[PDB]
C-alpha cells in the first residue's frame, strides 16, 4: 500500500516534469522569434538613412 | 610487380593498429576517452611523485 | 542545546547556504517569513520572544552582489540583517588580497558576530565552514578565519566542506597557487575537511538523475542533503566522533563523500532501495563525489550514516575501519527539487589512500607554472613574500611522501 | 560602489564616447533628457557605477571630454544624446595639435593638463570607492597621443594603486591617412608599457574587415565602427552592474591575463555578430557563441592568432545559461590545439557569467586574448619608423618644439625589446 | 548517429545533386521552404543523417556546393527546391576552369581548395559520429575533375578512417562533347585509386539507353537522367535512414565487395523501370526485381559484364517483403551461371531488405556489381590518350599551367597496371 502510493506519486511527478520540459521548449522557441524579429527591425541591419538626421536641424546631418 | 605476393607480404610482415581506449558511459552510446579522465591511474606514475 | 554555528565564506559558500537553509526551513515548520504557522529546531534556529526564528549562520563576502540577492530575495525577512557581511572590493582570485590586504578589514567583524552567536548556545558542538579552494576570499579569508579561530575557540570541532579543484575543468587560470597556498596554511588548523568537486557532481547529475545541462542549484541541493544527513542525528552520532573515527594521523584529514540513492522519480518506481542496495552503491566508483577511484588506493576509514527505515581492500594497520550510525527520520523532499521521495538513504564518509593522485596533479601544475615564475608579481606586490611558494611546495612534497609512507 | 571614471581625448575618443554612452543609456533606460524610463529594478540598482544623480531624478555621466580644437565638441553636443553631458566637463582648447605629437605633449597639451586634472579631481571625489579609470584615444593623431599619454602619466602619479584601462586605436599600415603616422605611434607605445594596467589594441582595418565580411554592411561609416567597439567596452564592465553566477571585476581580469608586468596588450572580440540575411539560420546557443568568439576573422586587432601561442584567454558571458556548457567548451577548445597554447600554463581560459543580456538579445559574450602574435603589430610600425628616421624625413617639425633626436633613439630600443620580450615565450 | 556530409563539384556535380535533394526531401516529407509536413514518424526519426537542424522546426541539408564560375550557382538557387540550402555553403570562384584539368588542379583550384576546407570541417566536426562523405562530379570537365580530385587527395589525409564514396560520371565511349576529354580522365583516375573507398561509374550514354528503350519517353532530358542517378544514390543509403529486417550500412557493402584495396569501381542499376502503357502488364512480384537488376541492358555503365566476371555482387531491396523469397532468387542466379562468377568466392552476393519503399512505389530494388569487365573502360581511355599524346596535340594548354611531360607518362603507367592488375584476377 505504501509502495503503491509512492509509485503513484513517482508516476505523477514524471508527468509534471515532462510537461515542464515541453513548456520551457515552447518558451525557448518564442524567445527565438523575438530574437529574429528584433534583429530584422534593428536599424543596423535595416540601414535606414534616418539615423543620419541631426538634432541641430533637418538640413545638417551627422558625419 | 606480383600484386598477389606483395599484398600477402604487406599483410604478413607488419604491425597491428593499437586503438585509443574509449569507454561508454550511458545506455545511449556516449563515448569518452580513458587516459585523460580521472579513472585509470596515470599521474601517480610520474617520477616527481612524493619528492 | 546541540547547536551548530555555520559560516559561509565566498560566493560558493553563500550560494550553497541558500539551498541548505531552504532545506532547514522546510524540514521544520519555519516559513520564509520566520514564523511557524516542539523544539527540534534549536540546533539551527533561535526563538526570539517576538515569535521569530533566526538562524545561527554568518554569511561573509568581500563583494556585495551575491549577498544583495539574499537581502532582496524570498528569504529577506528570515535573516538577521547583520548576519550578512559584505565588503566593497573583492579579492580578485588573489590569495594575497584575500589574506593580507582585504580580509583584515573584515576578520574582526566576522569574529565579533561569531562571538555574539556563540554566546547564545549552551552546548555548542562545533563550526561548519563552507568554502571553495579556487576563489580569492574562499582561499584567503577562509584560511585566515581558521587561523584566528584556532586560538580563540579552543579544541572545538572545525568541520570544513570544500570545493576541491576538479581534475580537468576549472573557471580560473591562477587556481593551483591558491589551492596549494591555502592547504599549506590550513593543514594544522583543521579537523576534518570533506571535499567534493563540481565535476563528479556534474557526472552524477547527468548520469543518475537525467539532468543534462545542470546549473549550480542542482548541485547545491545535493550538498544540502549531505549536510542534513550528517547533522540529522542531533535533531531526530555527533559531530565529535567524526574526527576520532576518520582522521588517524593529524595531517591526513581529507575524507570523501557519497549519498547513496540519488535517483529520479521516474526510476524510483522501477526498483527496490533496500539497505544492501544502497550500501553497495556507496562503495561504487561511479557514485563518488570526487573524480577518483578507491580501487587504485587503500581504504583507511569509513563512516556509514543510514537514514530512514575482495575489491574493497583495506590498509595493513586498520582492519575494522567501520563506524555505523542510524537515524529514523526519512529525508525531506523540496518542491522544485529533482530527487525522488524515498524511505532510506546512506551517507558514507571515507578516508582513503587513493587521493594521492589529486595532490600529485596539483603539485605538477603548480610546478609547471612556477618554474617559469608566471603570475608571481601579483602575489608578491600584495604584501606577501616570494619564499612562501618554496615552503608550500616542499610542505606538499612532505604530504605526498606521507601518503606513500602510511600506505607502505 | 565601484565607480568608473571615463576619460576621452581627440576626435576619435570623442566619437567613440558619443556612441558608448548611447549604448549604456539604453541599457539602463535613460532618455536624452536624463530621466529614468525603464521597466525593471535591476537597471536602477547600480546606475552609480557610471552615472551621477542630479536634482530632479536626472542622471549625468561621469565622463570628461577633452580635445585641443573646438570643432569636435559641437558635433558631440549636436548628436541625439548630446544634452546629457554636464557642460563643465567639456575641456577644449582653441589651437589644434596639428597631427603633431610634440605639440600634444609639450606645448599645447601641457597648458591643458592642469585644466583637465582639476576636472578629474572633481569626479574622483564623488565616488565612495573608485574602481578605476578609462581612456579612449587614437595612437595615430596628435591630441589623442600627445595629450592622452600625458594625462595617463599624470593620473598614474596621483592614483597609483587604481586600474587604468585604455582602448587604443593603433594605426594600420593599409587603412592609413597620415604621412607622419609612425612617429606618433612609436613614441606612444613607449608611453603605454609602463603606465597602464590593461591595453586593448584596436586596428581600423580589422573593424572594416568585420563590417564587410560578417555583418555585410553596404556603406559602414564610422558610426558603425564605433558601435562595434562600444559593445566590447560594456562587455568587460558588465558584472559590476548586473548580478551573475560567477562574477568578474576589472581587477580580476588583470590578475589572470598579466603573467609578467609588461605583457598587457590584448585583442577584443564580441560573440553574436551576424548579418540580416543569416538571422533565421543561427540556432542561438552557447556552442555557436564559442565558435565565433575564437574565430580569427573576428578579432578587433589586425594580427592573426595562428602565428603564435595563446598566453591566456578570457570570456565574459551574459544571459541565463548553463555552467556545465560554459565550462565544457573552454576545455574543448584547449585540448585539440596542443601548440596554440603555452606549455607552462596548464589552464589558460578564465570564465565569468553575468545574468542580464543586452537590450534586445538573448545572450552574448566577449573575448580578451593575450597572444604572442601581437608583436607583429609593433614591427610594421618599427619598419616604417626606421625607414623615415634613417634620413630624418620629417624631424624639423618635431625637433623645433623642445624635443631632441635622442628620444627617437630611446623609443626605438624600448620597443625593439618588447618585441623580443613577446618573442621569448613564442618558443 | 551516422552522418553523411555531401560534397558536389561542377556543373555536372550540381545539376545531379540538386535533383537528389528534391528526391530525399519528399522521401522525408519536407516542403520547399524546409519545414516538416508528414504523416509518419519513420520519416523523422533518422533525418539527422542528412539534415542539420535550424530554428522553428526547419531542416537544412548537409551539402556543400563547389564550382568555379557563378553561372551554374544561380540556376540551382532558382529551381523549385533551391531555397532550402544554407547560402554560405555555396562556393563559387570568379574565373572558370575552361575544361582544363591543370587549371583546376594547380592554378585556379588550388586557391579555392583552401576556401572549401573551412566549409567541410564546420560540417564534419558538428556530427555526433561521422559515417562518411560523398562526391558527385564528372571526369570530363575542369572543376569537377581537376579540383574535384584535389579535394579527395587532401581530405583523405586529414580524415583517413572515415568513408569516401564518389559518384563519378566517367567519359562516355560514343558521345563526346569535348575534344580535351582524355587528358582530363586519364590524369584523374590515378587520384581515384589511392584515395577513395568506393567509386561508382556512370556513363551518360548508358543513361540514354534506359530512358529511350525501357522507360519509353518521347523527350528525355537532364532531369530524367538526374532522376536515375538520385534513385541509385538513395538506394545505397536507405538502411541508414529506415529500419529493416536485414540492414546494410555504407561500410557493410564496402567490406564485402572490395577484397583488395585497388579495386573499387562498381556498376549501378535499378529494377522497377516501367512505362505508362506497359505498367498494366508489368509490376508483379519479387522475381520481377531480380530479373531486372541483373539484366545486362540496365547497367548504368557502358560496359557489359558478359565480357568478364563478377568479382562480387550486391543488392539492396526496398519494400516490406519476404526474407525467404529474396534469398531464393539469389541462390537461383548464382547457380545457373558459372563463368560469370569468380572461382575463389563461393558466395558472391550480399543482400539487404529495407522496409519503407520509394515514393509512389509499393516495392523496389537496387543493384551494385563489381566486375573485371570494368577494365575495358580504361583500355578505351588509354587508346585515345596515347593517340593524342603521341604527336603532342593539346599539350601547351597543360604544360604552360605548371606541369611537365613526365607527369603524363606516369599517369598512363598508373593506369596500364590497374588494367593488368584486373587481368590477373581474370584467371
Amino acid at each position: 500500500e505504501v509502495c503503491a502510493a509512492v509509485k503513484a506519486f513517482n508516476k505523477n511527478q514524471v508527468v509534471e516534469l515532462t510537461e515542464r520540459k515541453r513548456q520551457e521548449k515552447q518558451q525557448e522557441q518564442e524567445d527565438n522569434m523575438t530574437e529574429i524579429t528584433n534583429l530584422l527591425h534593428g536599424d543596423l541591419l535595416s540601414e535606414n538613412p534616418r539615423p543620419v538626421a541631426s538634432s541641430f536641424g533637418s538640413h545638417r546631418v551627422v558625419l | 610487380k606480383n600484386f598477389i605476393n606483395t599484398n600477402a607480404a604487406d599483410v604478413i610482415m607488419g604491425v597491428a593498429k593499437k586503438p585509443k581506449p574509449i569507454y561508454v558511459d550511458k545506455r545511449t552510446g556516449d563515448k569518452h576517452d580513458l587516459e585523460t579522465s580521472g579513472l585509470f591511474p596515470k599521474y601517480i606514475n610520474k617520477k616527481d611523485y612524493g619528492i | 542545546m546541540r547547536e551548530c554555528i555555520s559560516i559561509h565564506v565566498g560566493q560558493a559558500g553563500v550560494q550553497i547556504g541558500n539551498a541548505c537553509w531552504e532545506l532547514y526551513c522546510l524540514e521544520h515548520g519555519i516559513q520564509p517569513d520566520g514564523q511557524m504557522p516542539d523544539d527540534s529546531f534549536n540546533t539551527f534556529f533561535s526563538e526570539t520572544g517576538a515569535g521569530k526564528h533566526v538562524p545561527r549562520a554568518v554569511f561573509v563576502d568581500l563583494e556585495p552582489t551575491v549577498i544583495d540577492e539574499v537581502r532582496t530575495g524570498t528569504y529577506r525577512q528570515l535573516f538577521h540583517p547583520e548576519q550578512l557581511i559584505t565588503g566593497k572590493e573583492d579579492a580578485a582570485n588573489n590569495y594575497a588580497r584575500g589574506h593580507y590586504t582585504i580580509g583584515k578589514e573584515i576578520i574582526d567583524l566576522v569574529l565579533d558576530r561569531i562571538r555574539k552567536l556563540a554566546d547564545q548556545c549552551t552546548g555548542l558542538q562545533g563550526f561548519l565552514v563552507f568554502h571553495s579552494f579556487g576563489g580569492g576570499t574562499g582561499s584567503g579569508f577562509t584560511s585566515l578565519l581558521m587561523e584566528r579561530l584556532s586560538v580563540d575557540y579552543g579544541k572545538k570541532s572545525k568541520l570544513e566542506f570544500s570545493i576541491y579543484p576538479a581534475p580537468q575543468v576549472s573557471t580560473a587560470v591562477v587556481e593551483p597557487y591558491n589551492s596549494i597556498l591555502t592547504t599549506h596554511t590550513t593543514l594544522e588548523h583543521s579537523d576534518c575537511a570533506f571535499m567534493v568537486d563540481n565535476e563528479a557532481i556534474y557526472d552524477i547529475c547527468r548520469r543518475n538523475l537525467d539532468i543534462e545541462r545542470p546549473t549550480y542549484t542542482n548541485l547545491n541541493r545535493l550538498i544540502g542533503q549531505i549536510v542534513s544527513s550528517i547533522t540529522a542525528s542531533l535533531r531526530f552520532v555527533d559531530l565529535t566522533e567524526f574526527q576520532t573515527n576518520l582522521v588517524p594521523y593529524p595531517r591526513i584529514h581529507f575524507p570523501l563523500a557519497t549519498y547513496a540513492p540519488v535517483i529520479s522519480a521516474e526510476k524510483a518506481y522501477h526498483e527496490q532501495l533496500s539497505v544492501a542496495e544502497i550500501t553497495n552503491a556507496c562503495f561504487e566508483p561511479a557514485n563518488q563525489m570526487v573524480k577518483c577511484d578507491p580501487r587504485h588506493g587503500k581504504y583507511m576509514a569509513c563512516c556509514l550514516l543510514y537514514r530512514g527505515d575482495r575489491t574493497i581492500q583495506f590498509v595493513d594497520w586498520c582492519p575494522t575501519g567501520f563506524k555505523v550510525g542510524i537515524n529514523y527520520q526519512p529525508p525531506t523532499v523540496v518542491p522544485g527539487g529533482d530527487l525522488a521521495k524515498v524511505q532510506r538513504a546512506v551517507c558514507m564518509l571515507s578516508n582513503t589512500t587513493a587521493i594521492a593522485e589529486a595532490w600529485a596533479r596539483l603539485d605538477h601544475k603548480f610546478d609547471l607554472m612556477y618554474a617559469k615564475r608566471a603570475f608571481v608579481h601579483w602575489y608578491v606586490g600584495e604584501g606577501m613574500e616570494e619564499g612562501e611558494f618554496s615552503e608550500a611546495r616542499e610542505d606538499m612534497a612532505a604530504l605526498e611522501k606521507d601518503y606513500e609512507e602510511v600506505g607502505v | 560602489m565601484r565607480e568608473i571614471v571615463h576619460l576621452q581625448a581627440g576626435q576619435c575618443g570623442n566619437q567613440i564616447g558619443a556612441k558608448f554612452w548611447e549604448v549604456i543609456s539604453d541599457e539602463h533606460g535613460i532618455d536624452p533628457t536624463g530621466t529614468y524610463h525603464g521597466d525593471s529594478d535591476l537597471q536602477l540598482e547600480r546606475i552609480n557605477v557610471y552615472y551621477n544623480e542630479a536634482t530632479g531624478g536626472k542622471y549625468v555621466p561621469r565622463a570628461v571630454l577633452v580635445d585641443l580644437e573646438p570643432g569636435t565638441m559641437d558635433s558631440v553636443r549636436s548628436g541625439p544624446f548630446g544634452q546629457i553631458f554636464r557642460p563643465d566637463n567639456f575641456v577644449f582648447g582653441q589651437s589644434g595639435a596639428g597631427n603633431n605629437w610634440a605639440k600634444g605633449h609639450y606645448t599645447e597639451g601641457a597648458e591643458l593638463v592642469d585644466s583637465v586634472l582639476d576636472v578629474v579631481r572633481k569626479e574622483a571625489e564623488s565616488c565612495d570607492c573608485l574602481q578605476g579609470f578609462q581612456l579612449t584615444h587614437s595612437l595615430g593623431g596628435g591630441t589623442g597621443s600627445g595629450m592622452g599619454t600625458l594625462l595617463i602619466s599624470k593620473i598614474r602619479e596621483e592614483y597609483p594603486d587604481r586600474i587604468m584601462n585604455t582602448f587604443s586605436v593603433v594605426p594600420s599600415p593599409k587603412v592609413s591617412d597620415t604621412v607622419v603616422e609612425p612617429y606618433n605611434a612609436t613614441l606612444s607605445v613607449h608611453q603605454l608599457v609602463e603606465n597602464t594596467d590593461e591595453t586593448y589594441c584596436i586596428d581600423n582595418e580589422a573593424l572594416y574587415d568585420i563590417c564587410f565580411r560578417t555583418l555585410k554592411l553596404t556603406t559602414p561609416t564610422y558610426g558603425d565602427l564605433n558601435h562595434l567597439v562600444s559593445a566590447t567596452m560594456s562587455g568587460v564592465t558588465t558584472c559590476l552592474r548586473f548580478p551573475g553566477q560567477l562574477n568578474a571585476d576589472l581587477r580580476k581580469l588583470a590578475v589572470n591575463m598579466v603573467p609578467f608586468p609588461r605583457l598587457h596588450f590584448f585583442m577584443p572580440g564580441f560573440a553574436p555578430l551576424t548579418s540580416r540575411g543569416s538571422q533565421q539560420y543561427r540556432a542561438l546557443t552557447v556552442p555557436e557563441l564559442t565558435q565565433q568568439m575564437f574565430d580569427a576573422k573576428n578579432m578587433m586587432a589586425a594580427c592573426d592568432p595562428r602565428h603564435g601561442r595563446y598566453l591566456t584567454v578570457a570570456a565574459v558571458f551574459r544571459g541565463r545559461m548553463s555552467m556545465k556548457e560554459v565550462d565544457e567548451q573552454m576545455l574543448n577548445v584547449q585540448n585539440k590545439n596542443s601548440s596554440y597554447f603555452v606549455e607552462w600554463i596548464p589552464n589558460n581560459v578564465k570564465t565569468a557569467v553575468c545574468d542580464i543580456p543586452p537590450r534586445g538579445l538573448k545572450m552574448s559574450a566577449t573575448f580578451i586574448g593575450n597572444s604572442t602574435a601581437i608583436q607583429e603589430l609593433f614591427k610594421r610600425i618599427s619598419e616604417q619608423f626606421t625607414a623615415m628616421f634613417r634620413r630624418k624625413a620629417f624631424l624639423h617639425w618635431y625637433t623645433g618644439e623642445g624635443m631632441d633626436e635622442m628620444e627617437f633613439t630611446e623609443a626605438e630600443s624600448n620597443m625593439n625589446d618588447l618585441v623580443s620580450e613577446y618573442q621569448q615565450y613564442q618558443d
